[PDB]
């Protein structure tokens, strides 16, 4: 909770 | 395997400034852990200016594709309310972009520290409305908007910074589909990985607004990929405070925070708004930087 990271989606590994 | 990682190298290297930006930088001092790699501060030995340079690891992005957005993107970009990039090099395995430090620092340390009153949040929206239409009016998304990629000068003007994620569409590739951005302030149709335009940064300044006012986006203690199901799937978010809140602020909001991307509110149509004429100058912003409080 509480997390200010960014999340990207590694969907063409 | 090593074949991705050269042809990629090669590739990075036709879109940066060649050299090695070592030789005129010096005192380093880390400000923060960023996006996708490590921001510092610098000094510019020929000129004495002070700089911001991000560094950002080729081998541990999630895609690593997406450090040629911001070099290509951003290159020669100038306007008042988008944070100035300078130059970008390859250093070793590291991107490094080198642009124009923000003595202010970032909103988020206002937002969770003070309550801003509506003349500042309205300068705030008013600034980075005004980046987004020319951004997107030029087929420009920025995909991370939150207090944390508003930087502010000394003197409290607003610009916009953090174009990591950003990417470009176009006529003829008009949408993109990628799950990219910090996952309380995404935009339901990008959650949903559903074709998306300009719109999704209209959403996620809602988002920002929440934390203008309440501190925090939200559900922000459940972990993010619940709260990512609960933007998905409920109705738009309400304000925790929104007693406090006036009447144009509201219906301010409820333009940004619309789930239907064809019925949200465009940045140009925002601009128009008259919760906006209520902002402040740069001056109203200082009292709430840390250094004045």
């Amino acid at each position: 909770g509480r997390s200010r990271q960014p999340l990207v989606l590694g969907d063409n590994c | 395997q090593r074949v991705s990682h050269e042809q990629f190298r090669a590739a990075l290297q036709l879109v940066v400034d060649p050299g090695d930006p070592r030789s005129y930088l010096d005192n380093f001092i880390k400000i923060g852990e960023g996006s996708t790699g490590i921001v510092c501060i610098a000094t510019v030995r020929s000129s004495g200016k002070l700089v911001a340079v991000k560094k950002m690891d080729l081998r541990k992005q999630q895609r690593r594709e997406l450090l040629f957005n911001e070099v290509v993107i951003m290159r020669d970009y100038q306007h008042e309310n988008v944070v100035e990039m300078y130059n970008s090099y390859l250093v070793g395995d590291e991107l490094w972009v080198v642009m124009e430090f923000l003595e202010g620092g970032a909103l988020t340390d206002i937002v969770t520290h003070t309550r801003m009153n509506e003349e500042q949040i309205a300068a705030v929206c008013l600034a980075v409305l005004q980046a987004l239409s020319v951004l997107h009016a030029q087929g420009v998304i920025h995909r991370d908007i939150k207090s944390d990629s508003i930087l502010l000068t000394h003197d409290g003007r607003v610009k916009l910074s953090d174009f990591g994620f950003c990417a470009q569409v176009s006529k003829e590739v008009p949408r993109r589909k990628s799950l990219v951005g910090t996952p309380y302030w995404m935009a339901p149709e990008l959650i949903s990985r559903l074709p998306y335009g300009p719109e999704v940064d209209i959403w996620s300044l809602g988002i920002m607004v929440i934390e203008m006012v309440d501190g925090e986006p939200p559900y922000f203690n459940e972990p993010p990929l619940k709260a990512m199901k609960m933007i998905r799937d409920n109705l738009p978010p309400r304000l925790k405070n929104l007693h406090k809140v006036s009447p144009s602020l509201k219906g301010f909001l409820d333009r940004l925070l619309v789930r239907d991307p064809a019925q949200r509110a465009t940045a140009a149509e925002l601009l128009k708004h008259p919760f906006l004429a209520k902002a402040g100058p740069p001056a109203s912003i200082v009292p709430l930087m840390r250094q004045n409080r």
